[PDB]
């Protein structure tokens, strides 16, 4: 993505998905690494790992790249440690959840828990 | 008064002869409000 | 903000959000390896906000009058005001 | 149960309350989906079968509020999808 | 936490459980008084319109309405004011006198204009012949009843033992009574102004029976609210109490992971 933003100059995307395995598959390395993992397990360089990655996705004065980033919220509780630090990176996010599933509406987009900075 | 009121007087001159029951007793208490109305605008609200 | 404080002129320091603070805390200490306190923030958690919060007092007038006003801004876990944090 | 969730292609839940109340093989149809798609089953049993789906996910909606005035329509549906 | 906020909840979840038991069982309760008046009433009313169909009497416009001050009592009165709209339809004129809080409230939203006499206290007690007797006097002197050339009076009639369904029926008008197909052999006063009279007492006497056949599809609604109501309530016990046991079960787990945690170290 960054070839295509710096040098080559022009308007990119850049879907990932899904950028909950991510930090899930840190979570994972991380017991063998050889750090006492922090609270629900995470790996204790959570936020630092999260940051790395989410902050060379940006729109640079080079070019523009509209990125769409998907989060699987293990368990399906979005107070978990791991989804909850994935919200504050994302300019807009359109959670997704369980209960309006099972009320039958697809696109299960809930209508109560969606923000953009555009929405202003 | 109407002749059904006519009748309610006399009823309830007719409770009073003293070895009635509670219900008739009960029968002849009452409570309400004829709460006049117009147009919306409200008449202000009397016991009968 | 202590520059302002000290000079007497009257300031506001906003911390948005405190709790990012305590966050960054938790790596750093539990990277050290120093013992790991409940919910897994560092032992000495309570110490950190005290020891930064309580920098920021209105001053008396012996001392110019400054003051730095302060504003935490801790992020609610989801709803729980009972969360250590 | 997510994690297991997330990773198979489509869920054929079955539910508690229905294997009790005598509908065995007890298919919720309410939470059985097949993200794979519908060019698995033959094309004659696509055929027949078209819509049934969403009839019977109207049935589910028509009792919901079953449980207040059954209109001719409502009660058209509720005798199709009971039977 | 989680589970001091579910608990709290579930607590909260089990009062309105027990609310609607009680208040349930004393609806019921209730309605056996209430059915016994009504029985009674009944009866009466059949010998006043044994003159009026065997006379077969044959009938602005006035609207009168039955429904009690009491609310939750599920769905009689909003039917009724359904039944109330669509008869204020079909004469656009209609002067409506509303006997309770309940259908003076709806009523009052769907026109403005109708609302001329109402009353406020009749719902909380049986029907009782004073109360009759009161509200049509009131309604002879207040809305001056012999203008009008229909009376019709709408009211609850209690159906089946599960069921009330909004019904109105006509009170006949004293120009009804004079001039009725068979006013035959009926009538001898020729002094007495037996018309003028029996008009007004049929106001009250089918007054009462209305007012009686409402009392009782309102507790009997009542009853059956409660009970519906007890069986939601029951329902929403069963779910909140799955959600206790697994938050119950998930702070246990959490609690312990953050003891193994410092041991482990």
């Amino acid at each position: 993505a960054e070839y295509f933003r710096d040098e080559e100059g022009q308007d990119v995307l850049l879907f990932i998905d899904n950028i909950f395995r991510f930090t899930q598959a840190g979570s994972e390395v991380s017991a063998l690494l050889g750090r006492i993992p922090s609270a629900v397990g995470y790996q204790p360089t959570l936020a630092t790992d999260m940051g790395l990655l989410q902050e060379r996705i940006t729109t640079t004065k080079k070019g523009s790249v509209t990125s769409v980033q998907a989060v699987y919220v293990p368990a399906d509780d979005l107070t978990d440690p791991a989804p909850a630090t994935t919200f504050a990176h994302l300019d807009a996010t359109t959670v997704l959840s369980r209960g309006i599933s099972e009320l039958g509406i697809y696109p299960a987009v809930d209508p109560l828990d969606s923000k953009s900075r555009l929405l202003d | 008064i109407s002749y059904a009121a006519y009748l309610n007087v006399a009823a309830q001159a007719i409770r009073s002869t003293e070895l009635q029951t509670a219900s008739v007793l009960n029968r002849s208490q009452t409570d309400a409000f004829y709460t006049q109305y117009k147009n919306a605008s409200e008449p202000t609200p009397i016991t009968k | 903000g202590e520059w302002f404080r000290d000079n007497g002129k009257h300031a506001l320091i906003v911390y948005d959000d405190l709790s990012k603070q305590a966050v960054a805390y938790r790596q750093l200490s539990l990277l050290l390896r120093r013992p790991p306190g409940r919910e897994a923030y560092p032992g000495d958690v309570f110490y950190l906000h005290s020891r930064l919060l309580e920098r920021a007092a209105k001053l008396s007038e012996k001392e110019g009058s400054g003051s730095l006003t302060a504003l935490p801004v801790i992020e609610t876990q989801g709803g729980d005001v009972s969360a250590y944090i | 149960p997510t994690n297991v969730i997330s990773i198979t292609d489509g869920q054929i839940f079955l539910e508690a309350e229905l294997f009790y109340k005598g509908i065995r093989p007890a298919i919720n149809v309410g939470l059985s989906v097949s993200r794979v798609g519908s060019a698995a089953q033959v094309k004659a049993l696509k055929q027949v079968a078209g819509s049934l789906k969403l009839f019977l996910a109207q049935y589910r909606e028509v009792a919901a509020f079953a449980q207040s005035d059954l209109d001719a329509s409502t009660k058209q549906t509720l005798v199709r999808g009971e039977r | 936490a989680t589970l001091k906020e579910v608990e709290m909840r579930l607590k909260s979840i089990k009062n309105i459980e027990k609310i609607t038991k009680t208040m349930k069982i004393v609806a019921s309760t209730r309605l056996s008084k209430a059915e016994k008046a009504k029985i009674s009433a009944k009866k009466m009313d059949e010998a006043e319109q044994l003159f009026y169909k065997n006379a077969e009497t044959k009938n602005k416009e006035l609207i009168v309405a039955i429904t009690s001050d009491k609310g939750l009592c599920g769905s009689i009165h909003s039917q009724l004011a359904k039944a109330v709209r669509r008869h204020l339809n079909d004469q656009p004129n209609a002067d409506i006198v509303t006997i309770g809080d309940k259908i003076k409230m709806q009523l009052l939203r769907t026109h403005p204009n109708n609302i001329k006499l109402s009353i406020n206290g009749i719902g909380k007690d049986a029907p009782t012949f004073q109360e009759s007797a009161l509200i049509a006097d009131k309604l002879l002197s207040v809305m001056k009843a012999g203008t009008y050339p229909k009376i019709s009076i709408f009211y609850n009639d209690p159906v089946s033992s599960l069921s009330f369904e909004p019904s109105e029926k006509p009170i006949f008008n004293a120009k009804t009574i004079e001039q009725s197909p068979s006013f035959g052999k009926f009538e001898i006063d020729t002094d007495a102004n037996v018309p003028r009279d029996l008009f007004e007492y049929t106001l009250a006497n089918q007054m009462l029976t209305a007012m009686a056949q409402g009392y009782a599809a309102e507790i009997s609604a009542r009853r059956n609210a409660m009970d519906n109501a007890s069986k939601n309530a029951g329902d929403m016990i069963n779910r909140y109490s799955i959600l206790y046991n697994r938050t119950r079960q998930a702070v246990i787990t959490n609690e312990l992971v953050d003891i193994i945690t410092g041991a482990s170290s």
